[PDB]
RNA sequence: GUGAACAGCCUCUAGUUGAUAGAAUAAUGUAGAUAAGGGAAGUCGGCAAAAUAGAUCCGUAACUUCGGGAUAAGGAUUGGC
RNA sequence: GUGGAUUAACGAGAUUCCCACUGUCCCUAUCUA
RNA sequence: GCGUUGGAUUGUUCACCCACUAAUAGGGAACGUGAGCUGGGUUUAGACCGUCGUGAGACAGGUUAGUUUUACCCUACUGAUGAAUGUUACCGCAAUAGUAAUUGAACUUAGUACGAGAGGAACAGUUCAUUCGGAUAAUUGGUUUUUGCGGCUGUCUGAUCAGGCAUUGCCGCGAAGCUACCAUCCGCUGGAUUAUGGCUGAACGCCUCUAAGUCAGAAUCCAUGCUAGAACGCGGUGAUUUC
């Protein structure tokens, strides 16, 4: 029993789901699901959809390249079988996958970092044109004020 | 009955009825093999006849060596092209329909098979698996 | 889907993928193996005038001139490009043998690469040569 | 004369499952029952003590 | 060939439930009245907790029951209305 | 003239009138035969179907071809909160049948029981067995008079269980009641259980366990007024026919000069009742197991209900039957769970099932991820996260 | 306006908004549609539907009353800037 | 007993095959008014 | 009890061929089903050829083209309600009627028994499939007025934006619902017998399965099980008014 990878769409592949195309040359593509598979079908190019790992990767939304990414690989020569090492390994797949979160969201929030200049610049432009609109908001709390105070005053 | 075929053969989508073209996929010198009869078929009024992947057929060849043309012989499906199901889940499909010329006893005309081979038509057939060099 | 898709994209009527026709054109062996076809009856034009590239067969010889001018033979020369995306961009973009997939791009940048462009080059100015001083009627005649 | 209407729930007060809601028909026998009323209070009758005691309906041409 | 009425069969089927199946069959229904032991068990100590934090031959005439009671009482329709089996 | 080209018959000619239910409860009406050494046992039990779901097993069956390999099976999942005892009937062998002569209920019965006994429980003034509490009274003995007599007479118990139906997503408010048999034995240590247990409950891990064939006693989903050619499986009569094509065309001859009760007409398609038999149980899951849905190759902490709930249904919280295949009636239910009527000597019957993995993915959609972490995990950081 | 076009499709001036209505969404119809794998195995009979289709360029057989057949057959294309 | 015998083009005329194409069919399902 | 096919072909059918198959048995029901539906006839009028007739015309000689068009009624059948037996509610019994599963392979027995050889079984123990039936929708496929999201052409709203119209404009994906050997699951065991094989034993001083009595034995019969529940068959149990 193996998890597999979506060939168009990059995303984990559980056992009866989705399907399976065998090539002539005996390479098997697996599908995601339908809308991956039928993109597949009519020729359309992952690195161009926008929703696939394989565009946010070459893009540069997400980090591509990292340490923690060189630990899942496909193991051709295997060992014999020992209860410590499979608890060793058990424990480091935990210890991986929280430095590897961590290091996403670092990447996430360096890519992100002008968004609170941009806004204000925007914000701060927007003001300073329209200064009429603005005598119609001061016009518009005094009498919010007066009004409510005495109906308060009542 | 059955003959050449070891053990039994679980249930396979059906695929090609009595009245389609498939290609040949050895070397005995056909090109496509045209469909007339399905060994081990059941009876029912209007129902065609269908083969699916691994199934005993009787065929008669149309493109080819113009030896081999104008006689019916036993033919072996080995890709099927309809999407089927794996017991470990998964369903699958080929690119085309294919078989291969053999004799009533299970043996291959032939000498090597072309292209990949289902593993359930090489596990039910012993000759095949010996001619194949691509299993799925 | 609809009617159009299912009438064009059908499994019956299936086209040649992008990275056969990547290893095609590279390994100039191929390439002269790719053009010098024998004779088939089943072929457009007894299986001679193939396009490696748009892997169709063509008619007569001016009909491989007016394609090769065309602008659907420039789109399909621009998608055989660069890293033909195989199953290892899919594994590496889950981030699963991340470092084989590293070696197949420094190696088809190294040396793959270079070799395709001038296999493709080569065959452009052998195609450029021949095509030029063709009839456009042809002889039957399959020698 | 009921023969194929349509069932429904509001039968079941009376013991019948076809029933209907002849709107035309309950205008004009309220208009009579009106004029009924008004004729036994200018004669005057306890309006409270009052019940239906004969009613007909009979072709015209 | 054979159908499902078939007396081989049937004496073959036989001889197979009297042996392994039927002993199967023992060990699950013990282990089954067990487990239903431990349930009302561990029910009447839950309600023992509650508990312990607040604080001769029975012969037959007659039954009780409404609509008993009411067929009692009345005990005469049937014979009046010239009906009722056994009786003229 | 004979018909010149034989065909079976469409349709099933044991499984007439088909025509609707009396009662959303399928009544049982078989039991297994008492045995009068065995201890004292339930037959059968009652739940609500919630949706289905898809197992890995790793297979153990000598001979076949699947020997041990990996097989993908759908099971369908059944959601048993204990039940509870509430009375007791005694049923004598008359040369006519059986004959129900005595009932004795508990002394504290429940709100949900009352709504089974009333049609407007919003008005009234709930005073169902409100002279019968009386009966316990210090003495009473009407209640110790009933009981002898059934110790007495009364060759069959049956004992009266209600479900827990606040403990389900289910808007109903309104519990089921149903007989069920006792087969032990000894007819006064079976009324002498049944007092004991008074207002009490019962779980399903005291009726039944793993690796047991049961039988699923449900009424089918509904489909209304339906046409001969779904209603019966007839052939389509070829295009642009006059008066129609998804008809029968020849429905009888000149003789008899009548439409014969056999010859396939349009009416009512669901809604019966139906026992289906040999159904093995793949798990018997608790409710406060917290991994419950989770294997000795999985390794991950989740329960067995899906990512957003089942369709139509919501969360499990309570313990659960887990069987292999399809059981009849759709999703929320009321199906009856009895145990098996005969010994069966197939070895299908007496193998052990080792489950791999359970799916927990989403069935609104195409769900694709097993836990909201393992969701969270492929996406990584959103623009509402940050 | 599009377009070869008094074709079809959308709009200005002018004119109309008439034709018993309300609520639901069973079967069977009438008028339309889509369908995996196969491709006439269906039927008296490829009935009906699908497929083709404008324009540019290349190319086009038997036969012939030499005028035709002929848009024979077959192929490469078509946007925006 | 030496109107008869051919005939390009044209035809809502009659008959038979091939390629393409398909819900005609295997074997039915679903949707709109 | 249960099955008995797919095609080809002469006007059509039988017969006859080609396969597959466990097998491709034979008949009846107005030569079942000419106002359930259809090709051809009954069934005319137009036209041509052959033969006959002086002629009008004829021919069941040949070839073409050719108008019947209920159901809303009663019953039958399929489903759906329902007054009345103090009222109202819940849990049951089962008279009667129906009934359902069917064929073929595979391992092992065993290269054994049997046989010069060539060849070559079966009972007990296990595993799959064909036809039929009842469900079901986790997954795969189909379907889309979710007009859910996106795009395309023409025109209109001054442009952007947001949209209208194009008889559901068109194209791609598409949940939910429905659905498919185009998907998945499930489909029992007791008694009495038939043909036969026997035991004891007369008729008939022998003998005999029969005469009295009796032991077994078919996919058979009746049950078990499964569907309905007599709306004029029944039982048990709860609560019984406020003017
Ligand atoms: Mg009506
Ligand atoms: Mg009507
Ligand atoms: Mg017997
Ligand atoms: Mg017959
Ligand atoms: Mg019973
Ligand atoms: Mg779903
Ligand atoms: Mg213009
Ligand atoms: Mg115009
Ligand atoms: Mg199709
Ligand atoms: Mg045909
Ligand atoms: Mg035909
Ligand atoms: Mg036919
Ligand atoms: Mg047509
Ligand atoms: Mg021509
Ligand atoms: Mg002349
Ligand atoms: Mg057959
Ligand atoms: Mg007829
Ligand atoms: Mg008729
Ligand atoms: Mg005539
Ligand atoms: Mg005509
Ligand atoms: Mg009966
Ligand atoms: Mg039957
Ligand atoms: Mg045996
Ligand atoms: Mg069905
Ligand atoms: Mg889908
Ligand atoms: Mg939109
Ligand atoms: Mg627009
Ligand atoms: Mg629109
Ligand atoms: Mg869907
Ligand atoms: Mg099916
Ligand atoms: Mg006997
Ligand atoms: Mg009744």
């Amino acid at each position: 029993m193996r998890i597999y990878q979506c060939h168009f769409c990059s995303s984990p592949c559980y056992p009866g789901h989705g399907i399976m195309f065998v090539r002539n040359d005996a390479k098997e593509f697996r599908f995601c699901r339908s809308k991956c598979h039928k993109a597949f079908k009519q020729r359309r190019n992952p690195r161009k959809l926008k929703w696939t790992k394989a565009f946010r990767k070459a893009a540069g939304k997400e980090l591509a390249v990292d340490s923690t990414l060189t630990f899942a690989q496909r193991r051709n020569v295997p060992v014999r079988y020992n209860r410590e090492l499979v608890a060793t390994t058990l424990k480091a797949m935990a210890r991986i996958e929280e430095i590897r979160q961590k290091r996403e969201r670092a990447f996430y929030k360096n890519r992100m970092r002008g968004n609170k200049e941009k806004d204000f610049l925007r914000d701060k432009k927007l003001v300073e044109s329209n200064p009429e609109l603005l005598r119609i908001r001061e016009v518009e709390i005094a009498r919010k004020l007066a009004k409510e105070q005495e109906r308060a005053e009542s | 009955s059955g003959n050449g075929a070891q053990g039994t053969k679980f249930r396979i989508s059906l695929g090609l009825p009595v009245g389609a073209i498939m290609n040949c996929a050895d070397n005995s010198g056909a090109r496509n093999l045209y469909i007339i009869a399905v060994k081990g078929s059941g009876s029912r009024l209007n129902r065609l006849p269908a083969a699916s992947l691994g199934d005993m057929v009787m065929a008669t060849v149309k493109k080819g060596k113009p030896e081999l043309r104008k006689k019916v012989m036993p033919a072996i499906v080995v890709r099927q092209a309809k999407s089927w199901r794996r017991r470990d889940g998964v369903f699958l499909y080929f690119e085309d329909n294919a078989g291969v010329i053999a004799n009533p006893k299970g043996e291959m005309k032939g000498s090597a098979i072309t292209g990949p081979v289902g593993k359930e038509c090489a596990d039910l057939w012993p000759r095949v698996a010996s001619n194949s060099g691509v299993v799925v | 889907m609809g009617r159009y898709s299912v009438k064009r994209y059908k499994t019956k009527r299936r086209t040649r993928d992008l990275d056969l026709i990547y290893n095609d054109l590279s390994t100039k062996e191929s390439v002269q193996k790719l053009l010098n076809q024998p004779l088939d009856e089943t072929k457009p034009g007894l299986g001679q005038h193939y396009c490696i590239h748009c892997a169709k067969y063509m008619e007569t010889a001016i009909a491989l001139k007016t394609h090769l001018k065309g602008k659907v033979h420039k789109r399909r020369v621009k998608e055989l490009r660069g890293v033909p995306y195989t199953q290892e961009v899919s594994d590496a973009a889950a981030g699963y043998n991340l470092n084989k997939f590293l070696n197949r791009v420094q190696e088809i940048t190294q040396s793959v690469g270079p070799e395709k462009e001038s296999n493709e080059a080569l065959l452009k100015e052998h195609l450029d040569s021949t095509l030029a001083n063709v009839k456009t009627t042809e002889p039957t005649l399959p020698w | 004369f009921n023969s194929s209407i349509g069932r429904t729930a509001q039968g079941k007060e009376f013991g019948v499952t076809k029933a209907r809601w002849p709107a035309k028909s309950v205008k004009f026998v309220q208009g009579l029952l009106q004029n009924a009323a008004a004729n036994a209070e200018a004669k005057g009758l306890d309006a409270t003590k009052l019940y239906v005691s004969h009613i007909q309906v009979n072709q015209a041409p | 060939a054979k159908s499902l009425r078939a007396s081989s069969h049937l004496n073959a089927k036989s001889v197979k439930r009297r042996g392994v199946f039927q002993k199967a069959v023992d060990a699950r229904e013990q282990r089954i009245s067990d487990k239903l032991k431990e349930d009302l068990l561990k029910q009447k100590l839950e309600d023992l907790k509650k508990k312990e934090e607040q604080g001769k031959i029975s012969t037959s005439g007659w039954r009780d029951g409404r609509h008993h009671t009411y067929k009692k009482a009345k005990l005469m329709k049937q014979s009046k209305k010239k009906t009722s089996f056994t009786r003229f | 003239s004979h018909r010149k080209y034989e065909a079976p018959r469409h349709g099933h000619l044991g499984f007439l009138p088909r025509k609707r239910a009396a009662s959303i409860r399928a009544r049982v009406k078989a039991f297994p035969k008492d045995d009068r050494s065995k201890p004292v046992a339930l037959t059968s039990f009652l739940g609500y179907k919630a949706g289905m779901t898809t197992i890995v097993r790793d297979l153990d069956r000598p001979g076949s071809k699947f020997h041990k390999r990996e097989v993908v099976e759908a099971v369908t999942v059944v959601d048993t909160p204990p039940v509870v005892v509430v009375g007791v009937v005694g049923y004598v062998e008359t040369p006519r049948g059986l004959r129900s002569l005595t009932t004795v209920w508990a002394e504290h019965l429940s709100d949900e029981v009352k709504r089974r006994f009333y049609k407007n429980w919003y008005k009234s003034k709930k005073k169902a067995f409100t002279k019968y509490s009386a009966k316990y009274a210090q003495d009473g003995a009407g209640i110790e008079r009933e009981l002898a007599r059934i110790k007495k007479y009364a060759s069959v118990v049956r004992v009266l269980v209600h479900t827990q139906i606040r403990k389900t997503p289910l808007a109903q408010k309104k519990a089921h009641l149903a007989e069920i048999q006792l087969n032990g034995g000894s007819i006064s240590e079976k009324v002498d259980w049944a007092r004991e247990h008074f207002e009490k409950t019962v779980a399903v891990d005291s009726v039944f366990e793993q690796n047991e064939m049961i039988d699923a006693i449900a009424v089918t989903k509904g489909h209304g007024f339906e046409g001969v050619t779904h209603r019966w499986g007839t052939k389509k009569l070829p295009r642009k026919t006059h008066r129609g094509l998804r008809k029968v065309a020849c429905i009888g001859a000149w003789h008899p000069a009548h439409v014969m009760w056999s010859v396939a007409r349009a009416g009512q398609r669901g809604y019966h009742s139906r026992t289906s038999i040999n159904h093995k149980i793949y798990r018997v899951g608790k409710g406060d197991d917290e991994a419950n849905g989770a294997t000795s190759f999985d390794r991950t902490k989740k329960t067995i209900t899906p990512m957003g709930g089942f369709v139509h249904y919501g969360e499990i919280k309570n313990d659960f039957i887990m069987v292999k295949g399809c059981i009849p009636g759709n999703r929320k239910r009321i199906v009856t769970l009895r145990k098996s009527l005969y010994t069966n000597t197939s070895r299908k019957a007496l193998e052990e099932v080792s489950l791999k993995w359970i799916d927990t993915a989403s069935k609104f959609g195409k769900g694709r991820f097993q836990t909201p972490a393992e969701k969270h995990a492929f996406m990584g950081t959103l623009k509402k996260d940050l």
